[PDB]
């Protein structure tokens, strides 16, 4: 279907966009060659079969991350070092690059998309974090505020200048671009993953590599729950108003957690690790979760 | 003249990226034997019988290559000193199934960080490694002249950088390699890669590393100065330290991603050699002396013995 | 040998605490109404010359209830110590078995495991990986005896002790063997630096999936005096039952019994430690599939190097 | 090592021989009329990075017979070569195992093992212990290639090689150990006294109730020559199946092949021999539940010591 002829075998990345199109990154992390690619699935169904694709792409190196830009723009995190945008075309059959920016100096791990929409923030293992223009296509600001590799890093959803990140050396920060000294110290185990509440600005949670999933508020006193037992890989929330939390780890599970942290779901579909998690626009109550067993589940969510 | 290498954390096709690296003039590689981001499981199901091959064939290359040419990393993921029991017994079994890989391959020489104070049970499961079968591969060590910590932006809002004159908390990671080789108890396998940073340290820092078993100096794109023409350039500072390192004869590795997109990959190493050349000339006694630097030998005695 | 077993039985406190341990135990798992209803199936793992095996039958009398013991042991020429007895005295009773207790396929499940198969650093005669492979015998709602036992280290200074390990060079192998390896020894002349502390910890029947005995565990020992550290003297505990218990650990010493000494581990050179230092220690169990060995390492205030790595100079057999 | 599985795969004679030894056998064990109705499970037992896996497939191509065969190998570094070759080349026809031939639980019996578990000395390998755990596997009717092989041994003067052992004595070990362990040499400068006799011969499957490997052979070699004998040369043959062998036997040698040089048992002091005498050894095949070793010693003209008690110097590993 003018892409290539065989996908990957570990699925790094899954994402819907707003009509409900489903993205799809891959790396492969054994054999012979050690690259990625880009899929689209306007049939999640279909998922994750080569021969019943809208679009698909090689590109040169593997993809740790990757996150809409929108509805046509797909912008990646690169192990060459390389931050890189691809655009669907208007029959949105092919992906062609934009940019490819090769500025950090080591494996880009995480990455993410600003309020604006015009900028992004990458997290890379050089321990630095950039700040992108996605339109001049160049880095506006570098920030080695870090000690240790840059784990994760979050774009607060109605803030232009805010973004969270967190690394090995223990630290969760909180930035604002407004001020001369942006970074901002957040007061046992290393900070894994981050996501912002979608319905409050001050409202964060992350998940450590001990497995624990916390709650936190900017202001004060914080909550938590051990929810896996092993290091947690990502955490999105739901759609919904009152909206629920999806947890997924290395110990190949996923839970949906309510307001206090409370286990309402399970699910040991992956026999690998699962790598990311996403909401189905049209309905609320599924999930769609991507592992390295090369699996892509729809997990109906009782709601 | 020099002899330098090429660190990479990127490699797609292993065939190709030596052509490209051989090329611009490196005479090694260093990069990594399994997938940087393919972590592993060794003890919890069902990810521990995750099928497939674990990583590249050791085809891929002759047996020649692997000894001449390629150095290998040990993977960021893997944390034998971890405050997690799991990560710890996971990143041991990694550890020594990565060495292991090494010795199979016949690697001359594996990249290990020392980038914390305690790496305790990393020297224990080295040792360990040094003390199993056959092999004569060197170990260096990845040990950087300022520790992350000490060189971060100053851009924290609560928690400024530290502005006071600690003499030695500034000699810290000479200590994190001190206390590894005690450990290991000084195993002639096991040596210095000295990672020069954009700042370089006080005086006295540097001298803390005379006397030392330094083999490589791993030099970042990032502390390269641009020149009136467009190329890169080193500060005085660093000159200095080039052309100390180079009576040691070490072999320098250049890491990181071309900041000087403008120009070839070339140039960095081009500069080095540029400063191999440019150095005072060995004098009656170190043109003789070439051969015999810190070779033992008895003391002659004429009177017992006839010459 | 024989007279090895002999000097074990020549000390009544350490058995009067397993007869009073099983007897414990036989009241919890037998009420007084099915006291002629339920025969319980005890299985003393590593018999010897059958203390335990008395023991078994005078803490079944003096509990009133009924038990039938297996006796296993691998050592044949005990086991022919057992057979006369068990012919001549016990009988039909005690089920005397010739095997090992990791081969031995058991033709009933034991309501309760008794061993005695501790050193003087606990699991040193790798008491561990026995009862893990005599596990799959024991009922699911099954005991052993001992239930619990932990060790402990404590930093000593030794100039004696030090130069007694050094003279124990011996031709035709490493020139520093000998400091490491662990000597049992009665410490007389030696300074105890820092209290002991807790090192490793063995709970049976154990329930962690995948059964892991390798260990690593670092220990801060804050001294108040200056002094030179010449090794690390160990002693341990054990739960036999509940509140019954055998110990050789200085504070909480068993009165009476002297069926070990504490065990010693040294270091290669004397380190200095000046009053209000902390000496910090590292201590690893270790195996493969033929062998059990520990290695260690002083990390403060100085560093040592890691001792006996891979097991070179000592290891334990398996 | 990588290098070193190389250096076997660069011996084209040894496979074509593995090749035709299973094309003879697949067209006895399926006649042309279950040509396609019958598929033979294969098993090759230490595939190393595959060469008697791709001559199994030739071998089934030439036939023009169905197989299915499975790759058990125990080193994890060359499974990975596996692997690779497996998923680009092989396919669904191979089933790579990563694991002990002595531990793996088939999940399908073999109507054939391919084994390449020799050494120079045929069984220094422990070829009969792998083997015969990897026996339960085998259809009852089963083949194994090789089916047989036996180890000769001739005595030899070489002052040479005697003065070349001794100066392989190293710090912290016995001052003989050097004597009491064989070596791989290609014997050049030497003289051969007698004639090669065979020592010890195994054949798989093994029927024998209570399958014992240990052994004890006793060789009279008639001597022609006055001379000074310093060791024992080593050679090996084996039958792959029928009338297609492999050899280092210097009288039946296989042409071209050189994945094999001879092995040499040295002994502490030379000895004497006068024209007429004859040279008697004695060699023993022991073991324990971790070790193989050999032992052997000269009873005539005059004593030797018996060299390697209970493996003190060389043993071989389970
Ligand atoms: N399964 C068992 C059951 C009883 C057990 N006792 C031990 C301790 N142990 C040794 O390891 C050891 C090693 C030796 F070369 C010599 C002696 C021992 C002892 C056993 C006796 N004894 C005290 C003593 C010694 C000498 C005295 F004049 C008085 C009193 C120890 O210290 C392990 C063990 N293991
Ligand atoms: N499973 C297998 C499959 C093949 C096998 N070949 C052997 C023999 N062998 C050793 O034991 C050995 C030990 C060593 F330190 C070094 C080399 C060997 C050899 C393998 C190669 N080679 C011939 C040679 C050597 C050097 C040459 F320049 C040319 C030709 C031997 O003599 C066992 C075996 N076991
Ligand atoms: C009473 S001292 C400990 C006793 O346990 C025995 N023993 C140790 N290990 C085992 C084992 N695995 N199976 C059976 N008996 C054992 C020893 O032979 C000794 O008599
Ligand atoms: C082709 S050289 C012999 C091969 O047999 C393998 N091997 C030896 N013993 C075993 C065993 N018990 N199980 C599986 N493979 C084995 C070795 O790892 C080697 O690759």
């Amino acid at each position: 279907p003018n892409a290539p002829a065989c996908m990957e075998r570990q699925l790094e990345a899954a994402r819907y966009r707003s009509d409900g199109a489903l993205l799809l990154g891959a790396s492969s992390l054994s054999g012979r060659c050690w690259a990625g690619s880009l899929w689209l699935f306007k049939d999640p169904c279909a998922a994750p079969n080569e021969g019943f694709c809208s679009a698909g792409v090689q590109t040169e190196a593997g993809v740790a991350d990757l996150t809409w830009v929108g509805e046509r723009g797909i912008l990646v995190a690169s192990d060459s070092g390389a931050v890189e945008l691809w655009e669907l075309d208007e029959n949105e059959t092919l992906i062609v690059s934009k940019f490819c920016k090769y500025e950090h100096d080591d494996i880009v791990s995480t990455v993410s998309v600003l309020s604006s929409g015009t900028q992004a923030v990458s997290g890379s293992k050089d321990i630095c974090i950039k700040v992108w223009d996605l339109a001049q296509q160049v880095v506006l600001s570098s920030y080695r505020a870090h000690a240790a590799q840059v784990t994760c890093v979050a774009a607060s959803p109605h803030k232009d200048s805010v973004f969270l990140s967190c690394s090995e050396d223990n630290r969760i920060l909180l930035w604002d671009t407004r001020c001369p000294k942006p970074a901002s110290q957040i007061g046992g185990y290393l900070p894994t993953s981050l996501a912002w509440h979608p319905q409050q600005s001050e409202v964060f949670v992350f998940g450590d590599e001990n497995g624990t999933v916390s709650l936190v508020d900017t202001k004060s006193c914080v909550l938590s729950s051990a929810v896996h037992s092993q290091c947690v890989t990502g955490l999105v929330f739901s759609p919904h108003s009152v909206p629920f939390l999806a947890s997924l780890s290395e110990d190949c599970s996923l839970a949906v957690l309510d307001s206090s942290l409370s286990e309402l779901f399970r699910s040991q579909a992956h026999r690998d690790f699962v790598r990311d998690a996403t909401w189905s626009p049209l309905n609320h109550s599924l999930l769609t979760t991507v592992g390295w067993d090369h699996q892509v589940v729809h997990h109906v969510v009782p709601t | 003249r020099v002899s330098s290498g090429r660190d990479l954390n990127c490699v797609p096709e292993i065939a190709d990226t030596l052509g490209a690296v051989a090329k611009q003039g490196f005479d090694f590689l260093c990069m990594p034997v399994f997938h940087p981001r393919f972590k592993r499981e060794f003890i919890q199901e069902p990810a521990k019988n995750r099928p497939g091959p674990q990583t590249r064939s050791d085809l891929l290359l002759s047996g020649r290559d692997w000894n001449t040419l390629i150095v290998g990393k040990l993977s960021p993921w893997i944390r034998p000193d971890s405050k997690v029991e799991k990560i710890r017994r996971n990143s041991e079994a990694a550890m020594l199934q990565e060495l292991n890989f090494g010795a199979y391959l016949g690697l001359p020489a594996f990249l290990l960080p020392l980038n914390q104070e305690d790496n305790t049970n990393l020297a224990r499961v080295l040792t360990n490694h040094i003390h199993t079968g056959h092999h004569s591969s060197m170990f260096w060590m990845r040990v950087p002249l300022v520790a992350p910590e000490d060189l971060r932006d100053d851009i924290i809002e609560n928690a400024p950088t530290t502005h006071t004159e600690e003499y030695s908390g500034e000699e810290k990671t000479w200590m994190w390699w001190h206390n590894f080789r005690t450990l290991c108890d000084y195993s002639k396998r096991i040596a210095v890669a000295l990672e020069i940073g954009a700042d370089l340290p006080s005086n006295h820092v540097i001298d803390r590393w005379l006397g030392e078993p330094i083999k490589a100096a791993i030099l970042p794109t990032s502390i390269f100065l641009t020149n009136k023409k467009g190329f890169p350039v080193l500060s005085k500072m660093h000159q200095r330290l080039i052309f100390r390192l180079l009576k040691l004869e070490v072999q320098f590795i250049i890491t990181g991603t071309n900041h000087h997109s403008e120009k070839e990959f070339c140039s960095y190493l081009q500069y080095l050699e540029y400063l191999s050349q440019n150095r005072p000339p060995p004098n009656a006694y170190e043109l003789f002396a070439k051969g015999y630097e810190d070779y033992l030998q008895s003391p002659l005695q004429p009177l017992m013995d006839n010459l | 040998e024989s007279q090895t077993y002999e000097v074990f039985e020549k000390d009544p406190i350490k058995y009067s605490q397993y007869q009073q341990a099983i007897y414990k135990c036989l009241l919890d798992r037998v009420p007084e109404e099915e006291k002629d209803t339920n025969v319980q199936v005890l299985m003393v793992l590593g018999a010897g010359r059958g203390p335990l095996v008395n023991a078994s039958l005078r803490a079944a009398k003096q509990a009133d209830r009924r038990i039938k013991l297996y006796a296993v042991e691998k050592n044949p020429n005990a086991v022919v110590t057992l057979e006369n007895w068990q012919f001549e005295e016990w009988g039909s009773q005690v089920t005397v078995v010739s095997s090992d207790m990791r081969e031995w396929v058991a033709p009933e499940k034991a309501d309760i495991i008794v061993s005695e198969l501790l050193g003087s650093f606990a699991d040193n005669e790798l008491s561990p990986e026995c009862l893990d492979g005599a596990q799959h015998f024991l009922k699911d709602d099954g005991v052993s005896i001992p239930g619990e036992y932990t060790s402990f280290l404590a930093p000593i200074s030794s100039s004696k002790l030090y130069n007694e390990v050094r003279a124990c060079r011996e031709k035709d192998r490493d020139p520093e063997a000998q400091f490491e390896m662990p000597y049992v020894v009665r410490l007389h002349n030696f300074h105890q630096l820092s209290a002991p502390q807790p090192c490793f910890t063995f709970s049976h029947p154990n329930r962690d999936p995948m059964i892991d005995n390798n260990r690593y565990c670092t220990l801060e020992f804050p001294v108040e005096v200056n002094t030179v550290l010449h090794g690390f003297a160990g002693y341990f505990e054990t739960v036999l039952y509940q509140d019954i218990t055998l110990s050789i650990r200085p504070e909480t010493h068993s009165p009476g019994m002297f069926s070990w000494f504490p065990i010693l581990f040294p270091i290669k050179q004397p380190i200095t430690v000046r009053e209000g230092q902390t000496i910090c220690v590292r201590f690893w169990r270790c195996s493969n599939s033929k062998k059990v060995w520990y290695e260690w390492a002083v990390t403060a205030p100085v560093c040592s190097a890691i001792h006996n790595p891979t097991g070179r100079s000592y290891t334990i057999g398996l």
